[PDB]
């Protein structure tokens, strides 16, 4: 968020549940942190990516976006290490993931190579 | 292609 | 110009108001970040009614979030439009009220009202000309039913002339989730009648009934009941935010809706409510909006106006239409249902037109009505309140706060005085 | 030189001002920029950019108008309209809070804030003109701004200009249909200023135009803009003899003189003809003989009343276009020999005829076809008495229960004025009944 | 031209002055080496006010660092901007005072004041037209509360016309760390009233309360309080160094701020302090400054002025702003809170404008105020001083130096005299 | 030829010098180096090199406020010795600028005005710009004027100064300086132009639609007014008026020399596009109380002598019609012993416009110098502020410490009480 006057570098941790595919984004609070202690940015829910092209004739002021109107859900496919991914207009570049995630991705999902990428400046 | 790693 | 400050009390208030701030964020085209990316110029000319400008092109809501339990603030900040609200606008205590009116009104209400009044005064002085404050709360809660009644009493003394609209949630008999529900409602309604210029009675079970038949939603959560409420809440101030052929605001109906100061309870309604399957077969227009308005099935509360008598009727029309047809429907529905309108007030219907259609739709309509049937809800509460009050049941929770017993008697007295004056207007 | 100033008040006055000034710009050929260095030359009226417009050395003809409202948005669209560069921004005056359909709020609390500013604006407008003929004021009896703020304005205008005429083009509440419920209180209470501080009234209800537009112009789903264009045609026809030359030119004074027999009776009725769509117009032949017969048709009246139930007292005629005096004369002689048309005993000669050259221009995208000849009627009659009677009936059933009163008395107006104004219309209705008696 | 010599007494003074010298080093764009690196011209136009020229393009601060204990000198020499100070300007003794006022002013103060005097007269003669001296110290120490009071006692005799500003640290009753605290404070306020042009009462408890709530930092180190006082310190002389649309200096405010010579205790405020979450929702506008200066929470003193009456108000604005908006707010605040101002003084507010904002910021404002609430702090000292002086506790440390008992009585009498007349002038007709 | 010398003092004097000389250079066409790319000879002296050498004296007690001019765009317009500074300021203190710091620099600034006047052959007079609140603008200007009266007994001396505002104020000790300064502007002044910032703040938001004005916005307006009074000297006109004429036709008694100025029209570039300027139209606006740059109501007093200044495309026919309009209203009052209270001056060249300003390029202008008795109430509000001050003897030790005797404080209070007492003496009607 450097471009705005309120530049920040707060790190985030993103959880995806295999219960039903749900994503939550918790923040990493610092020592001083300048900020009120808050639990999470977003809560367990289903993110659409693109919805059915009949969205023009959908009264979004009355009915919510539902499984009839979406044609595709956020899945682990956008959730791959090394590549940025947008949620609600947030750039959210993935820095790294856990060893259990690396295992599961390599032996159950299929892609074997997800090397880490440093994101920290040299002071 | 190039947007660095940024802090 | 003309500003609005949105008060938010209780979990019912917090979830409804957060949903409301979404349904005007999409209208005024602001992202969850806080920037404008809309297209039309009219979308950004009167944004100052609900939003306050900050540096960096960011617009912040003029809302005060109050809830006595810190748990609800966690969900609101973690919502989709969570990072849009200001942290200082969040005010919250450490201990809840346990669904008890007496605790939240006197015991734990005293330590927090000074902080609520602080930010409310700050938001009051920030704007130049203020029209009124809007409060969303539940009448069966512990904070909104409790502290919220304390908030409205204090602001009326501070700002008498400004208008008070209340989007309160009134319980239902068929489905209830709290045993001490009648005690809080009966002790709160006494505060609304003395200090409120108009009230919008909404009941969850009517919303459940609408979703079960009218909208055809298989698994109705709490959100769709809130989104439908947020539609009506947007449908009253749409004429204020935008130009129209026959313009209106929150006082134009409020002047035109109060025959006597004791009568300010209304039936809100929303016309374009169709199932997703029947959306193609339905052809929305001024007639099809009208017959969907006037049935009791579309009504958002739990009283049949057919058993009652319509005092005054509002029709705030959103979108572009022809009024001679609008005029004809209002005159037609007046003539045929002659036994349902009052005889000492001719021309009971008030109409207004704002040209801007709602987002994702072509035509929309908001109905606000005062009918005799609102007494049926109140006497229903008396059937359960006194039956629980005749045995002094669940009184030690209320009595332990230090309150007397005549407060219960004077509350039941004024309501029985209200309905008797309300029944005599019917006859 | 002759001149008129417009005092349009409230949402109704501003919207009518949008239509009427658009017609006046098109009538004289003025760009929305307010200038005319344009190549094409329409007309030859060097004197005619006076009266309405005000000539300046730089070439911009700034209009002589005052747009005032207690809500900004109705004027704000004019501020961002096509003619924004045409209008003086200071001629546009806005208020932050409106009367909210309350006569009291716009008369005692909210009106008085901007009265000094508005009356100062009128002064410099009157300072620019040399010979002011009269004031044209547009408002509505429904809204509080058009009823309250206008009422005090005429009260202060009368004590400032005792001699200058003040004409009333106003929206009367319709008998059956209504856009408000507290409307009768404001209309009851605004009758007092338009009775003592008025010279001529032009009441018209919105329902009659809906009848006219559907029946004749064939517009099945009309709009306010359709109503406003018809209203703009009337006012131009009133001012047509002033703007251009004619055989029988009439100013504002003569048709005021030949319309008011008694000071308390200044409520005529307006009638316009021919009003037909583009398709039907050319198929008929249009003469003077039938257009004046349409002027006497009860279905063509702009007010919901039957003149056959009443009796004419003074009819002012306004012909315009390629009219010739005999077919005006022969039309009148045919009018007299009808028993269905009745006249008072004390006015054997009850017509005032004015004749002008310029045929009425048609704005593009309208409903009136381009026609060669037209006619405007201003008929004072006793058939308007029933209109006040229904309004009293509507008011009486709602004063008895004291409905809506607490808004007014809480504002700061006494309840004794409510009964006082009702007595006035009780008195005014008897005055028309006195004239209806024949000796 | 108009120069300032920065006195520096005690561990409180050494750490505050070190932070201040770093702060204006950033504003004037001078590196820790001592060379100018700043981007703008006016960052080196009036730098002679605080800095002295050295051959090779070097600027040395015009500071005199004094402390009876040599331990603090090593810390300030080991800091970030430690080497910028001249080594000869460091003067220090071998033995401390042990929080004893009598040792630092009478016994151990006599041997070193001459060495302080030699450097002080050296810097004073260096500048052609010195505006005055400037001292930071603590009233709860043995050096600043002791030796410092002796220093301001002498310097009035030598240079009477020069402006004396004292940014003293006043003790708090709630938080304290010295058992013999009130005796030193009672023996220091007597020296301040006689020989000082203006005094700024700073308190650590209020600075903690600011950083706990307004900035809501969880772990306030001693740098954060030293940063807050340094910003207020720079906000007083920012109008002197840089040009402004309405200029002022120390003498311009001091004439407008002292109605009577006994009344020179002030109560400072700094506007633009907000938490990082508060940045996100904020419109940088001057009414937001004015509301934030005038609230009781923002002030860094231990007195609420709602129980006092505001005698005179001063507000120096740093930034390029519109004075019609500036002037209206001070008229507005004078009208709504009429009860909190004196009635014998119309137009209680003095205003000044400096166009250059502080570095890293667009807008700021510095507030100096004199009110009756400063008397609430002196009596609260007497509630503890007399409670300890009645039983003669901890007196042999003071008595062992050889001093009498009357000195405490006259110091208590002078402050009782001052608080009694101060109350009279508050409710004066 | 007629000449005028500028004796700008204080922070007010230096900024008003920048605005006035910027307009003056554009008026004649002066490049910022000082070159014509001779009506300019009244304010400019020529060398071989063609540099015009503005005849101004900038003096202040603080160097920062003049060093900004020294680095300014007009660094090569003004003479380095004409810029005179002081090491220390008067610090809002009248006595400090009158007895301690002023006297050190009196010798130099009197030598400068001597050399500038030595350049001039026939000197019409001096214009002095200063303040009543600040110490340097009140104290140093007083003694300089005290020594100016003896040095040149005859030469006219005009006083343009700001007055302390009725409600707002930038300091707290201004009334002490303000009260003590009235002695100098009474026994050593020929004409006074007291103007407060609120009224210039008032006029800017309602006419020019500048909601957030600054001192440069006011200073351009006062630069316009000083341009208007002198423009009759600079360029030709039908009825040319000099400094002596309007001085004589404004001052009936020696102790009454405080005229109230008024300027019109003050409109934006947009406003001129849809409005028709006329001589009668701009004349009326000079009489509205909402346009006065002194917070006083002339309808509460009576007009006693009015000076007229027309500039632009002005015709004497419409001059007489406007004045004939003026005399036929009851709302405008005049004193009994002055049936004829006008002094008309007509000039040709219209006022120019500086880019980046606020005033539109106008074709006709009007300047009003109306001396009335309604200004006396302004001094009354100063005494009430002063009397509540002097009772408790606040801020006196600063004045006493400089070396000023406390008896003068009562004496200055008694003088303007007599000066007030002269004003309702004029307000008495001679009812025979
Ligand atoms: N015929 C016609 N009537 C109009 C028009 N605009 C408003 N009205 C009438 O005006 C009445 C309401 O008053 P408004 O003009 O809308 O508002 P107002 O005059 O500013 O008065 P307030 O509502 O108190 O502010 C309605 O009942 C309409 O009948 C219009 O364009 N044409
Ligand atoms: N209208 C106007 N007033 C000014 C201007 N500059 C300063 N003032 C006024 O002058 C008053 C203070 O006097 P200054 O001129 O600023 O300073 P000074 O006269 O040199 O007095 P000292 O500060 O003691 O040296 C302020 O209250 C301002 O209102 C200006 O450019 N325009
Ligand atoms: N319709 C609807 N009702 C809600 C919602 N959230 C809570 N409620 C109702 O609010 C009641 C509980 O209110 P409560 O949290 O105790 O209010 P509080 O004590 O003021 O915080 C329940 O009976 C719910 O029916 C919502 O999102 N929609
Ligand atoms: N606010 C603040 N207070 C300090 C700082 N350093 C020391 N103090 C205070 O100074 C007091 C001790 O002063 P001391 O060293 O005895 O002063 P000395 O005897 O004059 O050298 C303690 O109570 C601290 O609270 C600082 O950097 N900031
Ligand atoms: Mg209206
Ligand atoms: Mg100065």
């Amino acid at each position: 968020d450097t471009d705005s006057l309120f530049g920040e570098c707060r790190h985030y941790i993103i959880h995806y549940y295999l219960m039903d595919d749900t994503v939550e984004i918790r923040e990493v609070h610092e020592r001083n942190n300048g900020r009120d202690p808050f639990p999470l940015l977003m809560n367990r829910q289903r993110m659409p990516k693109v919805l059915v092209e009949n969205a023009k004739n959908f009264p979004k002021c009355v009915l919510e976006i539902s499984d009839q109107e979406v044609l595709e859900w956020y899945t682990a496919k956008d959730f791959i290490v090394g590549k940025p991914l947008t949620i609600l207009g947030r750039t959210f570049f993935i820095y790294d993931c856990d060893p259990f995630t690396r295992q599961f991705y390599k032996d159950k999902f299929g892609m074997p190579d997800l090397p880490p990428v440093d994101v920290t400046k040299k002071e | 292609q190039t947007y660095d790693v940024r802090a | 110009m003309r500003e609005i400050v949105h008060l938010q009390a209780g979990q019912c208030g917090n979830q409804i108001g957060a949903k409301f701030w979404e349904v005007i964020s999409d209208e005024h085209g602001i992202d969850p970040t806080g920037t404008y990316h809309g297209d039309s110029d009219l979308q950004l000319e009167r944004i100052n009614v609900y939003y306050n400008e900050a540096t960096g092109g960011k617009y912040v809501p003029r809302a005060v979030l109050v809830d006595l339990e810190p748990g609800t603030m966690d969900s609101v900040r973690s919502g989709p439009f969570g990072q849009i609200f200001r942290p200082d606008n969040f005010v919250f205590g450490q201990s809840g009220a346990g669904n008890n009116w007496a605790k939240g009104h006197y015991t734990e209400g005293a330590e927090l009202v000074d902080s609520v009044l602080d930010v409310v005064r700050k938001e009051a002085e920030s704007c130049d000309c203020l029209q009124g404050f809007q409060l969303t709360h539940s009448l069966g809660g512990g904070t909104g039913s409790g502290m919220g009644t304390l908030l409205i009493s204090k602001i009326r003394e501070e700002y008498p002339d400004r208008i008070m609209n209340t989007f309160s949630v009134v319980p239902s008999p068929k489905v209830s989730d709290t045993v001490v529900e009648p005690y809080n409602a009966t002790l709160s309604v006494h505060q609304l009648v003395e200090n409120t210029d108009e009230t919008y009675c909404i009941d969850n079970e009517a919303l459940y009934d609408i979703c079960f038949r009218t909208l055809k939603l298989t698994t109705p959560t709490y959100g769709d009941l809130n989104h439908l409420v947020s539609a009506t809440m947007s449908g009253v101030t749409t004429c204020l935010r935008f130009p129209g052929q026959l313009n209106a605001d929150l006082r134009k109906l409020a002047v035109n809706m109060v025959p006597f100061p004791r009568l300010h309870f209304f039936m809100p309604g929303f016309a374009p409510l169709t199932s997703r399957g029947s959306q193609q077969y339905r052809a929305l227009t001024v007639p099809e909006l009208t017959q969907q308005m006037f049935d009791a099935k579309n009504m958002m509360a739990a009283c049949d106006p057919r058993h009652g008598r319509y005092l005054t009727v509002a029709a705030v029309f959103r979108g572009r239409m022809s009024m001679k047809e609008v005029d004809e429907q209002m005159l037609n529905v007046q003539n045929k249902n002659s036994s349902y309108f009052v005889e000492w007030i001719p021309n009971n219907v008030k109409t207004a037109v704002c040209d801007i259609p709602p987002r994702g739709l072509k035509m929309s309509a908001t109905f606000i009505g005062n009918s005799t049937a609102i007494q049926e809800l109140f006497k229903r509460i008396s059937e359960q309140f006194t039956a629980m009050f005749r045995r002094k049941a669940f009184l030690h929770w209320y009595t332990g706060e230090g309150m007397d017993e005549m407060e219960f008697t004077e509350a039941e007295s004024n309501m029985n005085d209200l309905v008797s004056e309300y029944q005599q207007y019917q006859d | 030189m002759r001149e008129c100033i417009s005092i349009h008040v409230g949402q109704a006055g501003v919207q009518i001002g949008n239509a009427c000034w658009e017609l006046y710009c098109l009538e004289h050929g003025i760009q929305p920029d307010g200038q005319m260095p344009s190549d094409k030359t329409i007309g030859g009226g060097d004197d005619s950019f006076n009266t309405f417009f005000s000539e300046t050395g730089a070439g911009k003809h700034v209009p002589r108008a005052v747009f005032v409202d207690l809500e900004p948005t109705v004027v704000d669209e004019v501020r961002t309209g096509t003619y924004r560069q045409l209008f003086h921004p200071e001629q546009l005056i806005t208020g932050k809070e409106d009367a909210a359909n309350n006569y009291a709020r716009g008369h005692y609390t909210i009106g008085k804030e901007i009265v000094d500013l508005v009356l100062d604006r009128i002064r410099k407008l009157a300072d620019l003109c040399t010979g002011l003929q009269g004031f044209l004021i547009f408002h509505s009896f429904g809204g509080g701004t058009g009823s309250g703020f206008a009422s005090l304005l005429m009260e202060r205008l009368s004590v400032d200009y005792g001699k200058k005429s003040k004409l009333e083009f106003a929206i009367y509440p319709a008998p059956q249909v209504s856009t408000a419920v507290v409307e009768p209180y404001n209309s009851i209470l605004t009758t007092h200023t338009t009775l003592e501080h008025s010279d001529c009234a032009f009441m018209v209800d919105n329902e009659a135009i809906y009848d006219i537009c559907r029946r004749n112009l064939d517009i099945e789903r009309p709009t306010y803009t359709n109503l406003n264009r018809l209203i703009g045609q009337i006012v131009s026809s009133i001012t047509a003899s002033l703007r251009f030359d004619g055989a029988l030119n009439v100013d504002l004074t003569e048709f005021q003189t030949n319309l008011v027999p008694y000071p308390r009776i200044h409520f005529p009725l307006a009638t316009y003809a021919p009003v037909i769509s583009a398709e039907k117009a050319y198929h008929e032949q249009l003469s003077v003989a039938e257009i004046t017969n349409a002027c006497f048709e009860p279905a063509n009246q702009m007010v919901k009343c039957d003149p056959r139930h009443g009796k004419y007292m003074a009819c002012c005629m306004l012909y315009r276009g390629d009219v010739v005096p005999k077919d005006v004369n022969a039309a009148i002689a045919t009018i007299k020999t009808k028993r269905t048309i009745q006249f008072v005993d004390w006015c054997p000669t009850g017509f005032k005829v004015g004749i002008n050259y310029q045929p009425p221009t048609v704005v593009p995208g309208g409903d009136l076809a381009k026609v060669q000849r037209a006619v405007c009627m201003l008929s004072n009659t006793t058939a308007i008495a029933e209109a006040w009677a229904r309004l009293d009936h509507k008011f009486d059933l709602m004063y008895a229960k004291r409905a809506f009163v607490h808004w007014y008395v809480g504002e700061g107006m006494e309840e004794g004025e409510f009964s006082e104004a009702r007595e006035d219309l009780a008195a005014l209705e008897k005055d028309y009944e006195e004239v209806g008696v024949d000796s």
